């Protein structure tokens, strides 16, 4: 009975076995049992007698079963911790499933069955006692769950049948079938309003958080299982009210839920009225005082974005950008991919060639926001989304370097600082693969595939400055940030690729300009960093 | 002392939902941003007082100098 | 630190002539521009901070690694609340740093400073202070932390808590009244301070310091129940 469940034993395919072989006697005690073992399943040691209710009505025998509540302690079978709550949990839904599975368009779709069930749900459902309250709409409401499915299979027969039907008694038999096919889907539908009236409208905003979560998850379910019966605002609006609640694993279960639809979305049409009538307060969970919600919050704002690509507005945009110098880096990644699926999507070598309007774009970016003057983090928030933009070097030293292109305007002074900065940060997170301070552990043992792109990103920024930066050290050659900004890639290179590339005269040019710079600059840390180069 | 935990509140309030659904101003927060220049960046790095009770005062670079002062940091 | 006697740590000794021990009168200077330049009341208060918390870090490391005489160490501990934002996270590693070098020095410090707020006091806001009110609150906040800090490990560290006891108590008794002997002692108010560090002694040196206690009283100052002897009968009621 419920010990199968005590010791994780219950299962789908073996119980169905021993549930037809109880349908082989008769279903009459097949319910009798049915009621009986659930009603133990609880937690509580209660009785069933063979007219305990049988006359009078069976809703009573709540308070007679209650009294019989064997209470230890204060934890009904899903509540008690360990082993006895995950297997009892993964467990439950296997023997509803296969009840409804075995069912097969029969009993649950004639008589006397269906109905039996769903009166000892309701009162379960009511109960102020913590078992039925509890672990009925785990299983109650899952039972909706379960049936979404089998009315869902009509839909398929009757469509099969209606070309069928498209065009005796074959033609009385198409008529015949078609009628019953209409009978069992309108009981089918009443039997389902039974759970959502009664089992779903009060208990989806229970008291108690998790109630709410499974009624929030089911909804979820059922949306993605349905996407035409469950897809309307008379079922598409009881998320939208939960969105404010003040527990965070409903809101997480909430933003979760509904992110379903938008995956793998079939660009649904009233999907997006209730984007544009929630917008405001999907876009205000960016920074939710739980960081746990916030990053399932920006991955459901990009995933609109990917279809509907005019809900969001300007500041609405402008305030997830903000987000990206952030501080905790799970939302700091997710901030940083919006930006890139929103701004950053849209010869092979030159100032011409790709990656060019790319990267001349993110300088402007950290030019305008002025929330940080380094530009560490921005490059951080983007190393594993924008994984060439920040990388291919040879264009970030061409549009220094390279003259300005007839029919094209040339950088400003300040443009080419802030580029020189996202220059040496991109090198600095290249050749040293951790992350800056703040944001990750601090100690990490790097994988083979990590020590591999350190050595290849290494040696291509050896093989790239080395021949550079002379003339970089020579042009921007005046200005004090500029040469305590460029005077730092030195310690970032291979030096062992000097020596066995010929590369030699590069060494002496680096070093006459080093010698140039010492003689002409009297700052405190322009010297500091001759020194250190050294 | 059946410790049911049976409580009469299994439901809430419509003027506790509505209160909820306007009053969304104490769920949201403000937001932590990390170090805003360099200087502040070095500062997080050894300002932490286990940094701050094994690095020397005036900042010697080479390790040669950081050892004769370092090794002179007993248990 | 470099050229201290800790440059011979399992090192070689050769190096024993330039070993260097500071002279008091460098000790005191180091001390008065630290009392003077770091603890004092946009991107320049970051600045300031940083680097008084960086100067405040060389003298507490001098005094960890016991280069300058431990003593100087109660003109630190005498500042934890008033900038427990400020430097509190430096004084704090200070004194858990200076407990393991020597419990019993580390606890004439901090009774020497819990002293010197009281003389504090004494030096201008007047003898009939109000005792219930500002910054005598202030100093049994410092005190209950300050006990707090002690725990009881038990290492010895009942000796600790009895000689900060002996000194709350021979300074409380240091300089009769010039009224008249028949009034109480001077600086008696704070026992009601010593009276924090209480519950960290167990029963035998309570009743210990309670005869020492004896050595000063005199039974008719003991049956003496009057509102300026209010600090004694309270000492004696947490000695007891």
């Amino acid at each position: 009975l419920f010990e199968v469940v005590k010791m994780g034993k219950s299962a789908m395919q073996s119980v169905v076995d021993d549930w037809i072989e109880s349908y082989k006697h008769d279903r009459d005690i097949a319910l009798l049992d049915l009621i009986n073992f659930f009603i133990q399943c609880s937690g509580c040691k209660g009785v069933v007698t063979a007219e305990m209710f049988r006359h009078m009505q069976n809703s009573e025998i709540i308070r007679k079963m209650t009294e019989e509540f064997d209470e230890d302690s204060g934890d009904y079978p899903l509540t008690m911790a360990g082993p006895q709550w995950k297997k009892f949990k993964s467990s439950f839904c296997e023997f509803i499933g296969v009840l409804v599975r075995q069912c097969q368009y029969s009993i649950i779709y004639d008589e006397y069955m269906m109905d039996t069930v769903i009166s000892l749900l309701t009162g379960l459902s009511d109960s102020q006692v913590r078992a039925f309250r509890h672990t009925s709409t785990l299983a109650a409401m899952k039972l909706m769950t379960a049936l979404v499915n089998v009315a869902l299979n009509l839909s398929i027969n009757m469509d099969n049948t209606q070309r069928q039907y498209e065009a005796n008694e074959r033609l009385e038999l198409l008529l015949q079938k078609r009628k019953e096919l209409q009978e069992n889907q309108d009981e089918i539908e009443n039997m389902m309003n039974a759970i959502f009236k009664g089992v779903f409208v009060h208990r989806y905003r229970d008291a108690i958080a998790e109630i709410r979560a499974i009624c929030i998850e089911e909804i979820g379910i059922w949306m993605k299982m349905y996407s035409d019966a469950f897809l309307n605002d008379s079922y598409l609006k009881y998320v939208g009210w939960t969105m404010h609640d003040k527990q965070g694993e409903v809101r997480l279960k909430c933003l979760t839920a509904l992110q379903g639809l938008y995956y793998n979305k079939e660009l649904n049409s009233k999907l997006e009225l209730f984007t544009s009538r929630f917008k405001d307060r999907i876009v205000s969970m960016t920074l939710d005082k739980e960081y746990d919600v916030a990053v399932q919050a920006i991955k459901l704002l990009t995933l609109v974005l990917q279809s509907s690509e005019e809900v969001l507005t300007a500041e609405d945009c402008e305030n997830v950008y903000h987000l990206v110098y952030s501080a905790h880096r799970p939302v700091a990644v997710a901030a940083g991919e919006f930006l890139y699926k929103k701004l950053f999507s849209r010869k092979r070598r030159g100032r011409q060639g790709p990656n060019a309007n790319l990267v001349k774009t993110l300088v402007f970016f950290f030019l305008e926001s002025e929330l940080h003057e380094h530009a560490a983090y921005l490059v951080d928030s983007m190393w594993d989304c924008a994984t060439e933009l920040l990388k291919d070097w040879e264009c970030m030293n061409s549009l220094l370097l390279e003259e300005p292109l007839s029919g094209e305007e040339a950088l400003t002074d300040r443009q080419e600082s802030a580029l020189i900065e996202i220059m040496l940060c991109t090198i600095r997170q290249a050749a040293e693969c951790h992350p800056p301070v703040g944001r990750g552990t601090g100690k990490r043992v790097l994988t083979a595939k990590e020590k591999k792109t350190q050595l290849d990103d290494r040696t291509k920024i050896t093989e790239l400055f080395a021949v550079a930066l002379p003339q970089l050290l020579a042009k921007y050659s005046v200005d004090a940030e500029k040469v305590t900004n460029l005077l730092q890639l030195p310690q970032y290179f291979d030096l062992e690729i000097y020596t066995t590339g010929r590369l030699e005269k590069h060494l002496d040019a680096l070093l006459r300009q080093i010698r140039n710079i010492v003689e002409k600059h009297t700052d405190t840390d322009v010297l500091e960093a001759c020194s250190k180069t050294y | 002392k059946r410790k049911l935990i049976v409580d009469s509140v299994k439901e809430l309030d419509s003027k506790t939902i509505r209160a909820q659904l306007s009053d969304y101003s104490d769920i949201v927060t403000t937001l932590d941003l990390a170090p805003p220049t360099k200087k502040l960046m070095m500062w997080k790095e050894t300002g932490g007082v286990e940094k701050l009770f094994s690095l020397p005062a005036q900042p010697l670079w080479n390790n040669r100098l950081l050892k004769l002062f370092t090794r002179c940091l007993t248990p | 630190m470099i050229f201290s006697h800790q440059i011979m740590s399992g090192g070689r000794d050769m190096l024993e002539p330039l070993v260097y021990t500071p002279d008091s009168s460098l000790q005191s200077e180091l001390l008065s521009f630290i009392l003077d330049h770091v603890f004092i009341e946009e991107a320049s208060k970051i600045e300031a901070l940083h680097k008084r918390r960086n100067l405040l870090a060389a003298f507490c490391k001098l005094i960890v690694y016991t280069v300058v005489e431990m003593n100087t160490a109660a003109d630190i501990f005498k500042q934890y609340m008033k900038y427990y934002n400020d430097y509190g996270d430096i004084i704090k590693e200070t004194m858990s740093k200076t407990r393991q070098i020597d419990k019993i020095q580390c606890a004439k410090t901090l009774i020497l400073s819990l002293q010197q707020l009281f003389n504090e006091m004494i030096q201008e806001n007047g003898y009939n202070f109000d005792r219930s009110s500002s910054t005598f609150s202030g100093i049994k906040e410092l005190a209950r932390r300050f006990a707090l800090t002690f725990g009881l490990d038990q290492l010895k560290t009942r000796e600790a808590i009895a000689m900060l006891h002996k000194d709350g108590i021979e300074f409380a008794f240091k300089e009769p009244n010039p009224q008249g002997e028949s009034h109480p002692p001077l600086n008696l108010a704070f026992l009601d301070i010593l009276s924090e560090f209480s519950s960290k002694l167990l029963r035998q040196d309570k009743r210990t310091v309670y005869v020492y206690l004896e050595k000063f009283m005199t039974f008719q100052m003991s049956l003496r129940r009057e509102d300026v002897w209010l600090p004694l009968m309270s000492y004696r009621n947490s000695l007891l």
